[PDB]
């Protein structure tokens, strides 16, 4: 009659037996790989225990947010540039989280061993948590922050700009569209193990340096969950390492997965960190070179060579693009600021020094251009100037990579300025590298994403913004801005007066 | 030779250790209470140790009483063999018959000095505390401020040593 | 370092002053309500809605979407990340659904965690109170360990039937509900195992191995048709809505409700078993919680859709007919379990009454919502034929 | 404003700078463990002990105290704020006690709150699942509403018996346990009323008024002796330990355990009542939780005190004899409730078996701890005497 | 068949009847007042709902503490003076909360109406929560603070100093010793209502100004609970307003209650605030006046006028002896700094200016004295000087009021200077005011608390400190200090070398 209970491991010991056999007990999804039904999961959890450990984390998190942080006015005492950056970081990561939900549900369907299914199940629930957490950061900054617009409607205003498209590729479609094993790699073996996990941490660092204690509170909590997903990351490479097919499909999918993620995040995360912050933490270049090398492409991927795993053949090229890509990109993001749901700022004097010191030649290229744009009045509404005009004037067309959706200006870029233009069955396609090009050439039907120029062609700028609700509550002022100050904010009319009319750059080709 | 451990306390400990009978120990306890407790104590010589000493003395009395008394007696008889209920009702009677607050405080205080457990069983004692206390306050708190300090000092019978008042 | 090396913008004097200096006098927009553009289901917008609605990046070509354009990367062959093609049902807006309980992740794990911790406290008191003594041995070693134990594979199978929906659901509100419906089912299956593992600790000789109950499920007669329906609902349905609807509005509303409530919940007490009813209390709470969500999605939203009401009812009506037969068969085979019970436990009249209860509830709660013409007598009659 | 007018020392640059400048390079003492001087009951000191032990300002003249001197203000007459004179029991240290569950305020309300919220969810599922249908009307309207309802006043009375202890307890660890023991009892009484109020909502014509159950308690025959014992334990005992010990280690361990577990818990199921057992699950969890604390204080600490072990056992042995009688009477009068039951509900053999269970548990858990020579047969015989 | 439940309000509709009348259904405690058994409570709660609303508060509180606040290093970035002050404030309030537990348990016993008993029950559980909360503040500052000593053992080290004795009087013995109605007033009608509450808020203010975010997080939570005890405060004046005795006893216990409370807190609180802080919030003189007038002695008491309640007849006296009370006390506290369990600092330049600005005349008296002590090396361990010596050398005897236990020095005080000495049955007694004198003359047996000079008479300072564990971990350095810097801390030896032997000041009248 002595007090006794039963814990999760005592129940989990019999979970592998839960699944039984029958003719149609198989995956509903197409996949070149076969997952062994003997696979086990690293953590012995049951719904009840999972819920409890997650609830305990919520208590602390929301307790800090609703109480002490609110009392300290943490939602306000953040640098303006960072308040804006978090609109993009949080919401873009939100969709990565959301899509990871569907993707792991697909992995759950693929797994045949009850334990491997259970591991993924935990992740399905974690990615929902994460969706809701990223949503909460925006929700919180909108409720208590210095500028709610963008934070309060990113889910619809994110659709105006080009940066958003590439996000759906690496953290949405790249997560759920394709072979489950290909999606598994885009999400876990590369997306998280190479970018997300080290990224989540980095964000908390850049956030703390800029007065943001809200993001660290939530993201540090997200990291604890992702720890399990990491350990669950090898589980997918172990349940196929035996199947003969794996020894001839694995590397290819892993290569694309890697290029897909890198192509977008390399230039975008770095852009948000260096140009979206006041206080710097560490040059993206050495932050990257660490992640991809001293943390992934070696001290992480080398622990799997015993399964036929090799090195990303595009790893060399990718490297030659983490130095300048993000710089090439802010040029374009600022140039097209009226299309975002956030306010951007020109590099100040102190920042230009930092940039030039950490990236020699930055000034003679980007610096001089930024100085010119300000001379043109890019920050002042009455100037009648938008950097986009400068690209037209100086004949520097902007293309969108049909695959990655990454905007690029081959004539001005310092990264992979290798433009390739093809015509196929009555349509023009533009690529920025040899990798994305092979992808489209082999899998045409997987990449038909129409770009902003194709969709906006012949439309007047002001009309697109108004149509896609890119305005503040006064119904007149633009959410996006070319500076982060409190006055002299551009209005819809300021943009209309410019009479900017999009055109599809590829149409000049005969 | 400090606050919690000193020669005086050691002395009483040894003294207490040589109390092999209930009658002796009980009588010593009551004598101790008359000598060292309440504002009416016969002396203030043990002011810094009496509270602790008394407790140690109560300990012996309780242990002896438990071994000497049968169940019914342990519940209803005092350490002196007196019927607890009688003493209680008797003392309450005198209290209600108290003419003033001065006679009352003498009744209550003495009651505590003579019957505080382990002499009287706790149940009767606290029942007593309940009734005696109620009466005492009623008498004391009636026109609490009418009598001026000058006279109250005399009523208490204190020896004014020094006074200052600018 | 007591202080530390990392200088934080909120507390570092130098940095904080720079920050404070760059701040605007007042917020740059007084609209501090995230999700203000969402149409509230109730009086005022809820945290549940704000944090959930529109998280799914659907473009306008998928009913209710706010984005535009095709997906950036699709499946080999061309299949869209999400598309109308994954379900027969049609609507004017896939974001109309609302979980009546307004459960987003935080509230969900909070409630389940409270349940988990209470369960632990319960079992510890139960065993310490030695209540196990008054429980019938036959019922314990035969019906609880074997037949109740076997049922876990039924709930486990229903759980797995949600896998495709987690991937295909066309909106956040639906995906989240779907996820919680399935998670609750795996929870129940695990709770059934938790009870067997508990008995094994306070009852010497009690085997917590699933071998027996599994064998009963895979090769028994009592659950044969049940397993056949489960196997189909899970692996033969590729339509995420048909699966969810058929599982919760047909099979589990009939077979599940009968087994859980009309058999074990109803008879356990008669054998001095208050242990099992403790867990069924959960499964029933969970069933009733999912029912509200199921009703809102398939009836309030799809079944009453302003433009596809008639169409959707036809489909669900079709689905109900498709799965009602296998469900009746599952119930029929289950009738055989009564012959195993000790004589006098219950009679054919009670059985019939309990059947009519499940069916009558089903007709009022589900069948009537889509105008499915159900015949209570005929359904009950078909099932009773199973009484050995 | 947006920044507010109040400047805070943690975030204000100017103020924070002054503060940082005045800080020492490192802490002025590396002993960062509050309560380091407390003797741990377990391997390492617990948060429970740190936050509780020695909160009570007792001076050394009250066993285990760390302070010195008399109280600053006492009662009229001279009675000390707290004193040895408030209990017959003696110990070497009143701070030795430890609640095995290590409950300080936070953990306590957290567990009960989880229970409260689950209870709500349960009742909502129960009613929606229409489980009330299968419940016997006679049992519902007569035994649950009247006899179970009347029991609430028994638990309420036991609750009130703790009042003096809340005031007189000679230590924090004991005061806190006492408080939680009593609070759990008022909770149970309120839960009994919650069930009656629940039935009143889902059962037309059910009166939630306490008039009936109260009348049964105040003037009935079934609980007459029970009420008489309760009235005494509460208002005739001025010794905070005799009250706590006699209530939990005698009366409630016998009468309470029988009524709760051997009558309603055991029979409710037989009448299709799973509602009541849900609440008794709590009362039983609470009883088992308090038992661990009760045992630690009266047996581990007082009953086995290095210097007063023999003395204290004599007293508790005395107390056990004093209250074992009124308790037997309470049980005896309670036997009459069996006659009011429908024929065949239960027989004299089951009654006797359930009695032996309560007594045997009582002897194993309490009576034997103080060497109280109990005769199971004689006790059972006596209670069985006034059997219906 | 719809989903329904039952809430606390509905069950509490029948709690009033739970109690049944019978033979000895009466209070076990002595009291001049009779509480009507028809009394109702303001809040309709049951154990379950009480627990829930309290748990929700805990979540936020502990969440903030364990998470964000810990990450911000909030336990450290507090001014040294305040870190010390909180050792006293938190632990002293801890005992007030702890005795409030026993006191309300006594009130619970007194009440005859089930609802009035229930109201007190909620409070019994609340005070327990407050005990544990105050304990947590010390626990937290000990675990994460700049100086754990004092925070880590106040429960035993508080017994060395004289300030602690008066604390047990107003918030311990004054709470449980005496007529339940007298104790009720000491706790709720005067203690909580006049001081405790407005005090809790004030503490959070002074704490925030000095970098302490830990105390606000906890104390603000305690206040929410107290907002309920307030409403329950009139419940005690309503259940007796009818009884004839009340119209003849209430005002007296209330007057004594008021005086008792203010006798201690008027000086101590002002002292702790003004001298235990670096940054100021508001001159205590103006705080006290508002609390004890426009608030308590005015608004709060005036409403009870319809129950007979009259303003304390000692209200005029209290305000008279108040202006300089706290300043007068600090001289004493500092002079006897070795008897504490916290470090004290002398007013710096800005502070003296602040004090003079706010209390004209302050400098010529207190200011000059502190500069004198400082110049003579009172902060230096090699000076061989502690201010106690200055009092002996300048013939300024320090007495302890036999009633309130408050230390006072008539020959030096700028405030009250009245002193009354009597001899009764072999024992001398010192008093500081006409009210305490009366209390003793009438209730000699209620006041026999021995003072530090009596218990320490003949003992050498360093020995008393050693015996009572007034040391830090190194077993040599004193917990108490005459300054708050990190270097040149005083040791036991430094004290022993002073050769200070305590004397019972009263004997100078033999
Ligand atoms: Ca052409
Ligand atoms: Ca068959
Ligand atoms: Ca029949
Ligand atoms: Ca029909
Ligand atoms: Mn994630
Ligand atoms: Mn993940
Ligand atoms: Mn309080
Ligand atoms: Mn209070």
């Amino acid at each position: 009659r002595a007090p006794t209970s039963v814990n999760a491991q005592e129940v989990h010991r019999w979970l592998q037996s839960f699944n039984w056999d029958f003719k149609n007990n198989r995956t509903k999804y197409a996949t070149k790989y076969k997952m062994a039904n003997e696979t086990k999961e690293q953590f012995k959890l049951i719904a009840k225990e999972y819920a409890r450990m997650e609830a305990v984390k919520d208590e602390r998190q929301f307790g800090s947010l609703q109480d002490a942080l609110t009392r300290l006015n943490a939602g306000v005492r953040v640098h303006p540039k960072w308040n804006e950056t978090m609109k993009v970081v949080s919401n873009f990561l939100e969709v990565g989280e959301y899509n990871a939900i569907a993707a792991t549900g697909m992995l759950w369907d693929s797994a045949q061993a009850a334990e491997q299914k259970n591991g993924y199940l935990a992740q399905v629930l974690d990615e929902i948590r994460h969706t809701h957490q990223c949503a909460y950061v925006n929700y919180y900054f909108a409720k208590n922050g210095q500028d709610p617009a963008g934070h309060n409607d990113a889910r619809r205003t994110r659709t105006i700009g080009p940066l958003w498209k590439g996000m759906k590729r690496v953290f949405s479609d790249g997560f759920i569209s394709g072979d489950a094993v290909e999606c598994s790699l885009n999400l876990q073996l590369v997306g998280e193990a190479c970018f997300t996990n080290p990224l989540i941490v980095a964000v908390t660092e850049w956030a703390a340096a800029n007065g943001d204690e809200i993001t660290p509170t939530v993201f540090l909590s997200i990291e604890t969950d992702e720890l399990r997903h990491m350990a669950n990351g090898y589980q997918t490479v172990v349940s196929i390492a035996n199947d003969p097919a794996s020894a001839k499909y694995l590397n290819t999918d892993l290569n694309n997965a890697f290029w897909t993620q890198q192509k977008y995040f390399t230039p975008v995360l770095g852009m948000l960190f260096e140009y979206g912050s006041k206080f710097k933490v560490e040059p993206w270049v050495k932050t990257w070179d660490r992640w991809v090398y001293e943390d992934w492409g070696g001290i992480w991927i080398g622990r799997l060579g015993k399964y036929g795993v090799e090195s990303p053949r595009s790893l060399k090229d990718a490297k030659q693009d983490a130095y300048w890509a993000h710089h090439d990109l802010y040029l374009l993001a600022y140039a097209l600021w009226p299309t975002g749901f956030f306010r951007l700022a020109l590099p100040d004097q102190e920042e230009m020094e930092w940039f030039e010191a950490n990236y020699p030649g930055w000034y003679d290229h980007y610096g001089k251009i930024y100085e010119e744009w300000r001379a043109r009045g890019c920050e002042d509404p009455s100037s009648g100037f938008i950097p986009l005009m400068w690209f037209i004037e100086n004949n520097h067309p902007i293309y969108i990579d049909r695959v990655s959706q990454v905007p690029f200006c081959p004539s001005l870029a310092k990264g992979a300025s290798t433009l390739r233009v093809h015509e196929y069955n009555g349509e023009m396609h533009t690529f920025s590298d040899q990798w994305g090009e092979r992808m489209w050439l082999a899998e045409p039907e997987r990449y038909e994403c129409q770009n902003i120029f194709e969709q906006y062609e012949g439309r007047e700028l002001s009309e697109v913004i108004a149509e896609l609700h890119g305005l503040r509550s006064d119904g007149k002022t633009l959410i996006a801005q070319p500076h982060v100050r409190g006055d002299k904010l551009w209005t819809l009319d300021d943009i209309k007066r410019l009479n900017c009319v999009f055109k599809n750059p590829v149409k000049a080709f005969n | 030779l400090g606050i919690h451990s000193n020669d005086t306390r050691d002395a009483w400990v040894n003294k207490i250790a040589q109390l092999n009978t209930l009658e002796k120990a009980a009588e010593m306890l009551k004598q101790f209470r008359m000598d060292h407790t309440t504002p009416f104590r016969n002396s203030y010589e043990l002011d810094n140790d009496y509270l602790w000493i008394e407790a140690k003395l109560e300990e012996k009395v309780a242990v002896l009483k438990a071994r000497a008394f049968n169940e019914v007696d342990f519940r209803h008889k005092t350490a002196f063999g007196e019927d607890a209920k009688s003493v209680l009702d008797g003392t309450v009677a005198k209290m209600n018959a108290a003419k003033d607050k001065w006679e009352a405080e003498k009744i209550h205080i003495g009651f505590r000095q003579a019957y505080k457990p382990p002499i009287m069983p706790v149940n009767y004692f606290l029942d007593g505390e309940r009734q005696l206390g109620t009466r005492l306050m009623e008498l004391r708190n009636l026109n609490y401020y009418d009598t001026p300090l000058e006279e109250l000092r005399k009523q208490r019978g204190v020896r004014v040593v020094h006074l200052q008042s600018p | 370092s007591m202080l530390g090396e990392r200088r934080r913008g909120l507390t570092d004097p130098e940095m904080a002053e720079v920050i404070l200096k760059a701040l605007p006098e007042a917020p740059l927009d007084g609209n501090n309500k995230m999700g203000y553009f969402v149409t509230p289901r109730w009086k005022r917008l809820t945290e549940y809605e704000a944090l959930t609605v529109y998280a799914q990046p659907n473009a306008d070509w998928i009913a209710g979407g706010l984005d535009w354009g095709d997906w950036t990367q699709k499946f080999h062959g061309g299949r869209p990340s999400w598309g109308n093609e994954t379900t027969e049902l049609r609507t004017v807006d896939w974001f109309k659904h609302r979980d009546p309980l307004r459960r987003w992740h935080a509230p969900y794990v909070k409630d389940k965690a409270e349940e988990w911790r209470y369960t632990d406290r319960f079992l510890q008191g139960y065993s310490a109170d030695g209540q196990i003594r008054a429980m019938n041995p036959t019922w314990r070693d035969e019906f609880i360990n074997r037949y109740w134990g076997a049922f876990l594979f039924n709930e486990y199978g229903l759980f797995n039937a949600h896998s495709q929906g987690a991937r295909e659901a066309l909106s956040d509100v639906t995906r989240v509900s779907l996820a919680f419906w399935g998670f609750d089912k795996i929870d129940i299956a695990q709770m059934i195992q938790l009870e067997r593992g508990f008995l094994a600790k306070i009852v010497p000789g009690f085997d917590e191995s699933t071998a027996v109950p599994k064998a009963e499920w895979t090769n028994g007669e009592v659950y044969k048709s049940a397993r056949l329906a489960v196997e189909g609902l899970w692996q033969e349905v590729f339509d995420w809505n048909e699966s969810a609807f058929s599982v919760h509005a047909v099979y589990d509303a009939l077979f599940g409700q009968f087994v859980r409530r009309e058999f074990f919940q109803r008879l356990a007490p008669r054998f001095g078993d208050n242990l099992t009813p403790f867990f069924i209390n959960q499964a029933q709470t969970y069933f009733q919680i999912a029912k509200q969500g199921v009703q809102d999605l398939y009836y309030n939203c799809l079944g009453d859709d302003p433009e596809f009401s008639d169409y959707n009812r036809t489909v669900m009506r079709n689905w109900t007919g498709k799965w009602l037969e296998p469900t009746i068969a599952a119930l029929r085979d289950f009738m055989g379990l009564f012959a195993k019970l000790p004589a006098g436990t219950t009679d054919k009249e009670e059985i019939t009454a309990s059947l009519y209860r499940v069916v009558d509830d089903w007709i009022e709660d589900y069948a009537s919502r889509i105008d499915f013409k159900a015949d209570r007598d005929q359904i009950v009659k078909a099932v009773l034929a199973g009484l050995k």
